[PDB]
């Protein structure tokens, strides 16, 4: 059991989606028809992967999952695509009219139209669960869907599953692969609808991803495709715990208790290594120094913000691959010496460390070099509230002109649902202003 | 959201209309019997937000072609893709309306505007998911300036949550002499300005001024400011008719453009009328502009550039940096990262590479105080006002549609003068 | 006082949202009621200016 449905929504979320199950089942040998030939056991299991695949007695191994998006034309490409015959299609959930890049339509207007559908077809993913452990939500901030009907969907699961546990993967908006100039609103009015019913989240900043894909792959201008293949590298660092066996695998709740030391604190940062192309990866073995010595260099975050100018909270080294713990252990010592690692006093400055055996895949035709070893590192730091003041600005230049809030106010929203929101984002600035200062 | 209602009215909509799906079916590979005959899947994806699918595969335009005078019946039926047009859905009156609002909006027009309002009920059902519409008419004349509006605020009635949007052609003495078109356009403008959601332009002063000193042609025909506009209407409806990975509608588009209700009159663009740097400079320029405005006269709210043809995306990414940064007064720091930018890989007929750009500029001001200095040249003499007085209506509805549009350019001045800080 | 909690969060999320769907579907309405209102309004300045011509011959 701890079985882990994952919740799909709008674009960024669904394609993020196939960029991840594809992942995983290379990882875990699963063909695309959804048969997995070292499965012995027919028709059900016990086993790590089942956290995420429930089994047909057919030997169909199906991704415990929903696609939602009040469109069609995304889903449809899944639908038809080469995973077609890995998800039911009940699965698979399209409107007609999407929410136009704004917050009210996803959440009040189109959005409750599907509502109680989408909850009908989770209800029958954890009606599968012998031990359901919670939801991982993929949305992005700036989509009208991605924004609105998230924050919805969010303030039902907590109605309907109360207090177990809900995950983020938070796509956080850049300029650069944008086209939405009211995301700011979109943003920070999810953000703040959504914070009571999160427990923890994962922001991904594109620009941050969209450099690392310029500068670590060489690639010109890179795509949707080229983002979310790493991404899903990422995610799949930060799920393989809950994926795999192992007797140094620690898993993704022990981070957590480490993570969130107040319940609004629930943003950890994202580093990941290496990132390499197979030109440069040839003739190049990196170490477990190399790599972890690569966590603390800003360049390879997934969200701009220097840490370096903050403090630390928590510091977590997700291995995985030809890692044991004499070199993560040599590693962290170097590293403590010559690095700007400073904590706050109420926490203590030890780093946790998990390891899991399974090297790092990749999928076929893509750009990351396939490594033998890799690691992702969750850190607490109140930098990351950067992220939040950068985004604040740029709602608060528009709001003061109240520029496009007619066509929010047109599907319903009130003037105080903007300000309360904004007002709650000073409210969690200020918070992780708080947490960096000393004790008395 | 994919099928989109056309409705062309009066002659230079109807005009500008024939040759909008002239050029568009070309585009498509669509013949005059209505077949396809391409190579492109891209042609096909989506061909739905324009055609209908009739039997034998059959590809007919979702057109409505509407007008007071007949004879425009047979130029369009007369011309190269005549026959691939619905013929019910022509809906065409008996005498006419001889450059008269009134008529157009409150008396002749009325009586045709529900036969009319029967081919879009029948259009619009038929769609699984209707976005808007689009109505291609002039603002001087009769017809399109007046039952065009009429439609508009008919259409907005019986669809309040579809898009509502016009290429609305506005008149100039350089291209027509006659005399109460200031009359027009104002009355006209004091219906856009309420009931659409975005309407573009189409400055018949900015075209002839092309025309002339660009294109080379010493007096230009209708047939020469036609080409021009053909090739603005396809520019700005690619972002439609063709993907790639842009997922983008009427209200999508109208949500990032329209950062206030009534500011949704567009600056139209086109280029060249290639490198990627000279497209990038051309398109910004004054003299590009189908809207007779300087955009260095005032600030941009937001902008639109959709470029078409092979090129380095790469190369499209530091140009258009290159001039918002060179170019930062002339955009509204209170709104961040208000130009964006799409490519299509399909160019248009003839061109390698082309460029089309649409701006929400406070400078257009400029058109309608110029149009606002024709009107009350005539207004405070009380001149020819018996031709709309006599149809029955009063004094005070043009006094408020000449305050509505002096209140549009003074909220317009507003935002320019808005700062930050 | 743990069960107690939990029913809590569960009751006042439930109550918070039935409050802002119906808030926004009286405003959403109320904005569409004002705009076919002004609409209609058109209508019945049409009928006097038809009138108007008639009661003028
Ligand atoms: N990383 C990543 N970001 C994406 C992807 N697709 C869209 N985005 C980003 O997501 C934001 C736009 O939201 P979308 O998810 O496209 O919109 P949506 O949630 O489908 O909502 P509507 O389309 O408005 O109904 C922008 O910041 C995009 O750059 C993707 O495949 N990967
Ligand atoms: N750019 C362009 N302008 C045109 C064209 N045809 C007419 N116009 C302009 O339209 C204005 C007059 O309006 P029309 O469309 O002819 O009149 P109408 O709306 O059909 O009304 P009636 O003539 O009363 O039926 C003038 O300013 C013309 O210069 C055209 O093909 N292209
Ligand atoms: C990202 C990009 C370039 C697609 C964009 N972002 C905001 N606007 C646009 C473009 C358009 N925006 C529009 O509003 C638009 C209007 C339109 C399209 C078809 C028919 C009538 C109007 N046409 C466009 O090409
Ligand atoms: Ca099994
Ligand atoms: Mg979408
Ligand atoms: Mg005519």
């Amino acid at each position: 059991m701890r079985e882990c449905i994952s919740i799909h929504v709008g674009q960024a979320g669904v394609q993020i989606g196939n960029a991840c199950w594809e992942l995983y089942c290379l990882e875990h040998g699963i063909q695309p028809d959804g048969q997995m030939p070292s499965d012995k056991t027919i028709g059900g299991g016990d086993d790590s992967f089942n956290t995420f695949f429930s089994e047909t007695g057919a030997g169909k191994h199906v991704p415990r999952a929903v696609f939602v998006d009040l469109e069609p034309t995304v889903i449809d490409e899944v639908r038809t695509g080469t995973y077609r015959q890995l998800f039911h299609p009940e699965q698979l959930i399209t409107g007609k009219e999407d929410a136009a890049n704004n917050y009210a339509r996803g959440h009040y207007t189109i959005g409750k139209e599907i509502i109680d559908l989408v909850l009908d077809r989770i209800r029958k993913l954890a009606d599968q669960c012998t031990g359901l452990q919670g939801f991982l939500v993929f949305h992005s901030f700036g989509g009208g869907t991605g924004s609105g009907f998230t924050s919805l969907l969010m303030e039902r699961l907590s109605v309907d599953y109360g207090k177990k546990s809900k995950l983020e993967f938070s796509i956080y908006p850049a300029p650069q692969v944008s086209t939405a100039v009211v995301e700011p609103y979109n943003s920070i009015l999810t953000t703040h609808t959504t914070l009571e019913h999160s427990d923890c989240a994962f922001m991904v900043d594109n620009e941050a991803i969209y450099d690392i894909c310029r500068r670590n792959l060489d690639i010109e201008r890179p795509t949707y495709t080229n983002l979310n293949r790493l991404i899903s590298q990422i995610v799949s660092s930060i799920t393989a715990s809950l994926r795999f066996d192992g007797a140094l695998n620690v898993d993704l709740t022990e981070f957590q208790t480490n993570l969130v030391p107040y319940p609004r604190i629930h943003f950890p940062l994202a580093t990941y290594a290496p990132v390499i192309s197979a030109e440069k990866a040839y003739h190049e073995q990196l170490s477990v120094a190399e790599i972890t010595n690569a966590c603390f260099e800003p360049a390879n975050q997934m969200v701009k913000c220097d840490p370096r100018h903050g403090k630390y909270m928590a510091c977590c080294l997700l291995y995985r691959g030809d890692v044991v713990p004499k070199d993560v252990n040599a590693a962290i010592a170097t590293i403590k010496t010559k690095r700007s690692i400073q904590f706050v006093d109420w926490c203590p400055t030890g780093f946790k460390v998990g390891i899991n055996y399974q090297p790092p895949t990749v999928v076929p035709g893509g750009d990351l070099a396939k490594v033998q070893r890799a690691v992702c590192m969750l850190s607490n730091t109140t930098a990351i509230a950067e992220a939040w003041a950068r985004l604040d600005h740029k709602f608060d230049l528009m709001y003061a002109k109240r520029a496009f809030v007619h066509w929010y106010v047109g599907e319903g929203m009130e003037e105080g649902e903007f300000s309360e929101a904004r007002e709650d984002m000073a409210a969690l600035e200020k918070d992780y202003e708080e947490v960096g200062v000393d004790s008395v | 959201m994919r099928e989109i209602v056309h409705i062309q009215a009066g002659q230079c909509g109807n005009q500008i209309g024939a040759k909008f799906w002239e050029v568009i079916s070309d585009e498509h590979g669509i013949d005059p019997t209505g077949s396809y005959h391409g190579d492109s899947d891209l042609q096909l994806e989506r061909i739905n937000v324009y055609y209908n699918e009739a039997t034998g595969n059959k590809y007919v335009p979702r057109a409505i072609l509407v007008d007071l005078e007949p004879g425009t019946m047979d130029s369009v039926r007369s011309g190269p893709f005549g026959q691939i047009f619905r013929p019910d859905n022509f809906v065409f009156g008996q005498s006419g309306a001889g450059n008269n609002w009134a008529k157009g909006h409150y008396t002749e027009g009325a009586e045709l505007v529900d036969s009319v309002l029967d081919v879009v009920r029948k259009e619009s059902e038929s769609c699984d998911c209707l976005q808007g519409f689009q109505l291609t008419h002039s603002l001087g004349g009769g017809t399109g300036s007046g039952m065009g509006t009429l439609l508009i605020s008919k259409i907005r009635e019986e669809y309040p949550d579809r898009i509502m949007n016009t290429f609305s052609v506005m008149p100039s003495p350089k291209v027509s002499d006659t005399v109460v078109e200031p009359y027009n356009a104002t009355l006209s403008v004091h219906q856009l300005v309420e009931n659409t959601d975005e309407t573009y332009c189409i400055d018949n002063e900015a075209l002839y001024d092309i025309c002339f000193r660009t294109l080379k042609l010493t007096t230009p025909t209708y047939g020469d400011l036609n080409h021009l506009v053909s090739a603005t209407m396809s520019g700005v409806t690619t972002c439609l008719r063709f993907p790639g990975q842009l997922n983008a509608d009427l209200r999508k588009l109208a949500v990032n453009m329209v950062p206030f209700p009534r500011l949704h009159f567009f600056m139209p663009g086109f280029a060249p009328l290639l490198t990627v740097p000279e497209l990038t400079q051309q398109m910004f320029d004054s003299k590009n502009m189908m809207a007779a405005c300087d955009p260095r006269h005032g600030r941009y709210l937001t902008v639109a550039a959709i470029f078409r043809g092979r090129m380095s995306m790469k190369e499209v990414d530091e140009q258009m940096l290159n001039v918002q940064n060179k170019n930062s007064s002339y955009f509204v720091e209170w709104i961040p990262n208000n130009v964006k930018t799409a490519v299509c890989d399909i160019p248009p007929r003839g061109l390698k590479m082309s460029a089309t750009f649409i701006g929400n500029s406070t400078a257009i001001q400029e058109l309608f105080k110029r149009i606002s200095e024709q009107f009350t040249a005539m207004f405070r003499r009380k001149a020819f006002l018996h031709w709309y007085t006599g149809e029955g209506m009063d004094e005070m509805e043009f006094t408020e549609a000449e305050s509505n549009m002096n209140d549009l350019v003074s909220e317009y001045q507003q935002y320019q003068d808005a700062t930050a800080d | 006082k743990a069960i107690e909690e939990n029913n809590n969060f569960i009751k006042m999320a439930k109550e918070k949202l039935a409050q802002k769907m119906e808030s926004n579907k009286e405003n959403r309405e109320a904005h569409l009621a004002a705009m076919l209102e002004r609409l209609q309004e058109k209508d019945k300045h049409a009928e006097e200016v038809r009138k108007n011509k008639e009661l003028k011959e």
